[PDB]
């Protein structure tokens, strides 16, 4: 039989309480905040 | 916009899918040649929910016909409205399924799946903004239950955002087409609970009564029952395809219906249904419809809602009518028969309406209701399962395909926690 | 850029009379040191020797106290005043998202040409490779 | 010069937008093809360089199924095609989808339309917001749209003609949820918010107009009669001219209490006009009649914090002051102590206009009453009961928390009602 | 006396030159057969002994397959055949081929033709260079031509309208290399550069003109409209005339920063015209709207440093002034602090012309806004990141090293681009 | 300008060249008498890329047919278009190569090359600006493979600057036409890695599927596969012969595709290909083309793209179409299937277009893809080679021609290195 005997009311309540809010659209990434925006990159040294 | 895509899995799925497309094609006035020969511009307005343009102004369905035993795909190819499908959307297998959930879900399924998913994506990209999938199963056989749910458990990971229905025909308590039927049911239910957002349950029995009591039919053929199923499947998307003073997309119909992600087993009923004798005594008024649909006879599933308690409900009306009359009627129901409705849901109905009736009528209606009497079904199949499973009757067939015994207990207990969710939520 | 008070003509140059009800940008006028501190006051005089703080190519030459990451208006600090309208190569409910493309695999691999359909077998014999490709 | 901006959100907003904008095109002789065979149409239009008058409204929605009808209806040459905004799919009776998922990528697209729609105004009075609280687009996009306005305009006057979930008649099951979330979102952002229920206007259609086949196109025709009677002073001469800025000032005691009631009189059939005389004293008597309220709230359970009157037609000021004096002598009507005043009045020499095919009657006196009663705490409380009733099991929440919301926004929005409930008693 | 020289290099160069010249002939009444049925055509043409108006342009390319379409088309009696310059073999999308191997055989004849074309000129205003960065011919050969032109003339003013390699929509894979190479080569030699992007103009054609399938010719129609608006004040009357030197002086603040955006308004369909009014305030608001930018840059991620506006048609200076003041008062427009000024405005009485079988609508007001903002740092960062991602592995480098280059040219160009983006950062930073 | 000279080595080479020169001839409207009989002048503008004017207006191709066993050349001299070839461009040898790579490369090859090269130079100087060479092979035989590579390694020095194409038909284990294929395969590949700029690899397997599944042919004869190969060879040089709004000559197609000097093995596919039954359900649009060309079923080589990761790709459309619809389709692909494309190449597709569709159609496309699944072609061959060479079977047929054994290890190592080049850049 393997009946669970758990309160589905409380189970569903707790699941709704502790859940991730969902998926929101992220803002379009900006290239002005690229870490190398100012300086010459690294690999160019080993290429030279 | 709001594109659908329609699956047809199994002999039943490939036989009632014939009728469904013979109803819509007539509703949008397209000849069996495929060409459109309707009258208004209302047909061509929202045709793209179900079809694709082709040269010379011809519309082909966005259907997908999967079934073993190609001996059925000659019938649909020879039916009156068979020359409209794409020849590509015919995924068959020269091998039979043997009414065995295992081989339909383990061996012969597993090689056809990708050959079906190659098809479904070829028409999951053809959509502008996909609304969601919908399937027509039959929980008895092996094609509809094995390859059916296996196709679902694949659709769910590539399109989880979207919305998939299930017009699953369930086994019957008194009528038993086959003997192994209980197994193919439970092992399939255990798939619908996790990979289906909505699932209406239909039984050939209530289909036989409505065919004998209301319709008073002398010889109900299978081609006649599917005129009922195909009548309600077309009745869902009336808001998607036609204007209406209160339109309701398919998504907003689910959220207003299932309180918790598991209780997605519904109950349908179409109105009006009348013999060719009582067409003389009947009046075409709204109180006639709402009286017939709330009856315990239109319930196309053989469960009696007077044993349970409606969680929510619905109504999809068609035909230029008064939008107050349809609200005060549904208002009276909850007030007169106020015991069959739950207490922690104050208003547990939703009511839509469309200006465009069916082609041959002037007023119609359609019912969906998520009751708690639906647990009587899952009790019945869970008595016959645990009866013959206790002695391993007919078990060497399932375990020969690589299956084991835990695959049964899981599928059985997963029906027991489910049959209590509907009970604890039913506080008399 | 700043807005310097045009004294006799300072009326009729509010945002309102210019048909702009959008919470006018006043800092362009408040950065100035006018007498009354408002749009109508006159500003102040200077000595006017005007040093440099910068070499030929911009690039503030000395350790001049400067605000970093200006002229950029970063996303993490852009009040809802500033906001962008998305353009075509991007999905959005207004314009249609036309069809896309995917690769559909060869078929079920075999020793003869790959096929999409599964067929019966005469010699079952678990774990053996016998077919009839020629039909 | 005395210009406003009219916004319509959701299906109800558009279903009334057809009503009002059919009225104005008629009230200024504007043919449906834009042109006609100054300072009069300039309140709602923009005379282009040659002939045509474009309305200064914006129809915003997510389902394409309503905005396309306008694009094919007779009023298709009217609207600038870019004003009519429509998406692919809708919020599906869900506050989250209208607030977090879908609404966030179309607001700025609407703002650019509103931006360019506010610059061509040389003197702006305020925005008119038509909303549908209880749905996804109306309650979700609306609240998200107002906050984007409050940061962009701030001090401008934004009115809300927000249809509200009726007590008994209800076409939704989740509408208690997205109503609560709507208020707490609009409470701090709307300047004043009129209320009105679909049932309260149904009985008006039953008693007075005696139409037994009422539809929504019979209600939206009653709302256009209110605003045409409210914005007559903006475009028509007449004593006691009254604009919108002077409307919120002497009507909203505290920054919280801006939920108000509405009325109208007379409301009669075509024939009983030939059975009446409709004296100005009789009108304002029936204007304070609870049966003539457009909300299912009972003023005889509370007290009046303010009143606003807009007369119309053959009215002279002595009788307004004569009859209001009588109402202040009656005792069925109460007033909270700290407002011995309370009657802003208005006259217009332009009687209300009749629509061909409408159901009202040609008359020469009319009154549109707007009051801020403290009895509006009753219709407020039920929403706090049904919300609290379902929220105890947290039914239907797995949908809200599935689309970018968490538990905070529920308790957050629930306390404010409690805080507002005591506010409706602290004033007593 | 008011004369300019036009150069169309690469494929897209002549693809847009065709549109520009179909515009000019129609605008000045010049039939396709050279002659028409003064001082109005002399800006772009030259009169022979009798009636014939030959244009003062040059079409340079390496594929015969397009110059021969031109030679066989209806616009074949126009050009002195020595102007249409073609080569036997093409550059094959290779900066090295365009610069070191192929273009150095025909630079001699291109330069002597430019000499013969500038001889007849009395007062030369400047060189317009329509280029398409991303294809070997365009990029390398324009770099070589500009170096030769700078060493020859020097004092003259070079405007370069460069169709720039686009963010996502791209018909090539190696173009992140030749774009950086072309920039590093021409930066020191061009006097001003106008950037514009196929994606941005695709979006414009989508949202405004309601056209959904533009075949590279609607974009050219739009570019022709832009240049006609920009060079009106050379051949048409009107208050506030503006020429090339005035255009570049008050717009290029530092020797490095000379790349600038572009816009146009109104741009509508023949029915929204008939159902709208298009006042000058609406026109200027639409011009300064970001969604009208002909390049894929968002100006709200930066601060303006100057703007130039050319109004056409029924426009009055008080209205121009009021609209500029409204824009200033607005809050979503930023300006780098050291320019309290910032607008160079000009007016022309000649409304924009429309073409038969075109797609725009007859209007009476129009604006071509050209601004120098510090937001093109983002497109330079995009291009540098893509060059980086590729050159980290030495991808495709064997082609460039076999066709007459070496490795150091990649490092020079990358360091120049890093310095350029650091410039665009610093010169905008405020104290 | 941009003349092209074309080699046809071996029976297969001499056999697909019969279709290629029949396809192109019809496309430029020239009778088998060599006289032009078309309609437009676009057939005469760039005819000199393939033909040479002769007396009387004959256009004779720039072809070269080399083969042993002249028993094949009386077939091409017998076909309908067999009279157009210059009989002096017919290099045949009285004896044969016996399906042996050695004698086709050492003994007999070395006796015709002295003559063949005088043929190729006679028509390399007839060109003002030679574009490059192109050959057709069959890597299984001895004539096509042996003399094929021996001819190549002579061209690579007399003309290193020009470009050499190769339509090699790789052998396959599923169609084992002969036995000594693996020896004849690698020994030829070891000549292709160093002496070839591009190498399209085509297989009889995928050449059969398209006929059985896509084309649904009943009896696919080699006379029908050559109608498939000849399609792509005409699909390449469109931009050379016909105008186009975005042309692409032969060289820029290489630089845009091959990052490292070894990976010159590509993968092709032509579109559209329909049955005679599906011409009824098909639309002639760009999105139809862009789906069939990316479909892994069309790839004329038996290497599955769903296992590798596309380095680069291409598309050569034909017909007066819209360039925006093609610029975004090739864009929408990489955005969706982001895993199947390497990351150190941001936008890895090149797109061409021509205004001149084929002689019968209105729109057509052609695909070239450089994937890392092409190793699978080399894995299978390098397996059968190391299975028999480990035992040194059939070897005395190669050593007897003077060959040594070390050429059998270099020919295999140079492969197994090439097979690893395609895996470093496959990051799974
Ligand atoms: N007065 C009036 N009320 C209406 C009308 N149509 C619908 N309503 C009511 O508006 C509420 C919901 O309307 P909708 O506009 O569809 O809700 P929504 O904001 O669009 O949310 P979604 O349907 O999920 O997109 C219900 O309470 C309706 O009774 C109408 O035509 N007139
Ligand atoms: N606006 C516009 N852009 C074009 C047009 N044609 C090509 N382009 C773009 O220009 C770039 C390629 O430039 P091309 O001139 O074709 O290449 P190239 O400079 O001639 O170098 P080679 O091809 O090696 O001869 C691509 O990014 C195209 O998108 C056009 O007609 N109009
Ligand atoms: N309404 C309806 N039910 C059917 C029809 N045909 C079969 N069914 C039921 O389908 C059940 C078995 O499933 P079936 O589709 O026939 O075989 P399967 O392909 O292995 O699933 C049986 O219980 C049948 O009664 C039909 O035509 N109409
Ligand atoms: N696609 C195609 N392949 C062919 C054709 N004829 C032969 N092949 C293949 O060519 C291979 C043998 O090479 P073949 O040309 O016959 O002998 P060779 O002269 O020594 O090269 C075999 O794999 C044949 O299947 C043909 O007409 N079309
Ligand atoms: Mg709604
Ligand atoms: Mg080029």
């Amino acid at each position: 039989g393997l009946t669970s005997n758990k309160n589905f009311i409380t189970a569903n309540a707790v699941d709704v309480i502790l859940a991730k809010p969902g998926k929101v659209p992220q803002p379009e990434f900006q290239w002005t905040q690229k870490p190398d925006y100012g300086k010459v990159p690294m690999y160019l040294k080993r290429n030279k | 916009m709001r594109e659908i895509v329609h699956i047809q899995g199994g002999q039943c799925g490939n036989q009632i899918g014939a009728k469904f497309w013979e109803v819509v094609s007539d509703e949008h006035g397209i000849d069996p040649t495929g060409t459109y020969h309707g009258d208004s511009d209302l047909q061509l307005e929202r045709i793209n929910v179900y079809f694709n343009e082709a040269t010379g102004g011809r519309y082909v369905p966005r259907a997908i016909l999967m079934d073993l035993e190609p001996g059925t795909m000659d019938s649909v190819r020879s039916g009156p409205y068979g020359q409209i499908f794409r020849p590509d959307n015919f995924v068959f297998g020269q091998t039979g399924a043997g009414n065995n959930w295992a081989k339909g879900h383990y061996t012969e399924g597993a090689e056809l799946i990708d050959s079906v998913l190659d098809v479904v994506r070829k028409e999951a990209e053809s959509c502008d903004c996909l609304q969601g999938f919908q399937v027509c199963h039959s929980l008895g056989g092996g094609t509809g239950s094995g390859m059916g749910t296996l196709l679902i458990s694949k659709i769910r990971e590539e399109y989880p955002d979207r919305m998939m229905l299930t017009f699953s025909v369930v086994p019957s308590p008194k009528v038993s087409d086959t003997v192994v039927e209980p197994y193919n049911a439970t092992l399939s239910v255990h798939q619908l609970v996790e990979n289906a957002d909505e699932c209406m349950v239909l039984d050939n029995e209530a289909l036989y009564d409505i065919c004998f009591r209301t319709l008073k039919l002398t010889t109900p053929t299978f081609g006649d029952l599917n005129h009922l199923i195909s009548a309600v499947m077309s009745g869902i998307t009336c808001c998607l395809r036609f204007p209406g003073q209160l339109n309701a997309d398919l998504r907003k119909l689910a959220v207003n219906l299932i309180p918790f992600p598991r209780l997605h087993f519904f109950m349908v009923g179409f109105t009006p249904l009348t013999s060719r004798g009582s067409q003389q005594y009947r009046a075409l008024t709204v109180p006639e419809l709402t009286q017939q649909m709330w009856d315990a006879k239109n319930m196309m599933c053989a469960a009696d809602p007077r044993h349970g308690r409606y969680l929510t409900a619905s109504a999809l009306f068609r035909g230029r009518m008064s939008t107050k009359e349809v609200d005060e009627q549904m208002l009276n129901v909850q007030n007169k028969n106020s015991s069959y409705f739950v207490e922690w849901i104050p208003n547990n109905v939703k009511s839509s309406v469309c200006d465009i009736p069916p082609k041959g009528l002037k007023m119609s209606a359609t019912f969906i209701g998520n009751s708690t009497a639906i647990q009587e079904m899952f009790k019945r199949v869970s008595e016959q399962f645990t009866a013959m499973f206790r002695r391993k009757a007919f078990l060497h067939w399932y375990t020969g395909e690589g299956m084991d015994e835990m695959e049964f207990t899981e599928a059985e207990s997963n029906m027991n926690d489910l049959v209590s969710e509907y009970q604890q939520y039913q506080d008399a | 850029s700043r807005s310097y008070p045009g004294e006799q003509v300072e009326h009729a140059f509010n945002s309102k009379r210019l048909k702009n009800w959008e919470v006018p940008a006043v800092d362009k006028s408040q950065a100035i040191s006018t007498s009354t501190g408002t749009r109508f006051g006159t500003l102040q005089p200077r000595s006017g020797r005007t040093q440099f703080i910068v070499d030929d190519n911009g690039h503030l030459k000395s350790g001049v106290p400067k605000l970093e990451k200006s002229a950029f208006n970063f996303t993490q600090t852009t009040p809802v005043f500033m906001d962008s309208a998305p353009r075509w190569p991007k999905e959005n409910p207004t314009w249609p998202k036309n069809m896309k493309a995917t690769m559909g695999y060869k078929g079920i691999q075999s020793n003869y040409l790959p096929t999409n359909t599964v067929t019966l077998k005469a010699v079952e014999v678990p774990g053996t490779t016998e077919r009839n490709f020629n039909f | 010069m005395r210009e406003v901006i009219s916004i319509h959100i959701g299906q109800a907003g558009i279903q009334v937008g057809n009503a009002c904008w059919e009225l104005y095109c008629l009230e200024h002789g504007i043919q449906p093809d834009g042109q006609m065979p100054d300072d009069a149409f300039n309140t709602f239009f923009s005379e282009t360089g040659a002939g045509k008058h474009v309305p200064r409204c914006i129809f915003l929605d997510l389902e394409p199924t309503v905005v396309d009808e306008v694009r094919t209806g007779t009023y298709r040459q009217l609207f600038h095609p870019e004003q009519l905004i429509s998406g692919k799919e809708d919020a599906a009776n869900n506050f989250a989808r209208g607030h977090y998922t879908i609404g966030k990528e179309i607001v700025d697209l609407a703002l650019d339309r509103i931006r360019k729609l506010a610059d061509n105004c040389t003197g702006l009075q305020g925005f008119l917001v038509f909303n549908a609280v209880g749905g996804g687009t109306g309650s979700g996009l609306g609240s998200l749209l107002l906050e984007r306005l409050s940061v962009d305009y701030g001090k401008k006057s934004k009115l809300g003609f927000t249809v509200y979930p009726s007590p008994q008649v209800s076409t939704a099951v989740v509408e208690p949820y997205n109503s609560v979330l709507s208020t707490h979102s609009l409470l701090e952002h709307t300047d004043v918010a009129v209320m009105l229920d679909n049932e309260a206007i149904y009985d008006i259609c039953r008693r007075s107009l005696d139409i037994e086949r009422p539809t929504y196109t019979n209600l939206n025709r009653l709302i256009a009669q209110v605003i045409s009677s409210l914005t007559a002073s903006l475009r028509f001469d007449g004593a006691l001219n009254v604009d919108i800025t002077e409307f919120q000032t002497n009507l909203v005691p505290y920054p919280r209490i801006h939920f108000m009631l509405s009325s109208y009189a007379p409301i009669i059939s075509a024939e009983k006009a030939y059975h009446e005389q409709l004296s100005v004293a009789e009108i304002t008597n029936a204007a304070f009649e609870p049966a003539s309220m457009m909300v299912k709230c009972d003023p005889r359970h509370g007290k009046y914090m303010a009143c606003c009157l807009m007369y119309r037609g053959d009215v002279v000021p002595k009788d307004v002051n004569a009859s209001v004096a009588t109402i202040k002598t009656k005792r069925t009507i109460q007033f909270v102590d700290w407002c011995p005043t309370g009657f802003k009045c208005g006259i217009n020499y332009q009687p209300p206009t009749v629509v061909p095919g409408g159901d009202l009657a040609k008359v020469q006196r009319a009154v549109c009453m707007i009051s801020n009663s403290t009895a509006i705490g009753e219709i407020f409380s039920r929403l706090d009961h049904k919300f609290d009733l379902m929220y105890a099991k947290r039914a239907f929440v797995h949908w809200y928390v599935g689309e970018g919301m968490e538990e905070g926004e529920f308790s957050e929005a629930r306390e404010d009602l409690a805080a507002l409930e005591k506010d409706f008693e602290e004033v007593g």
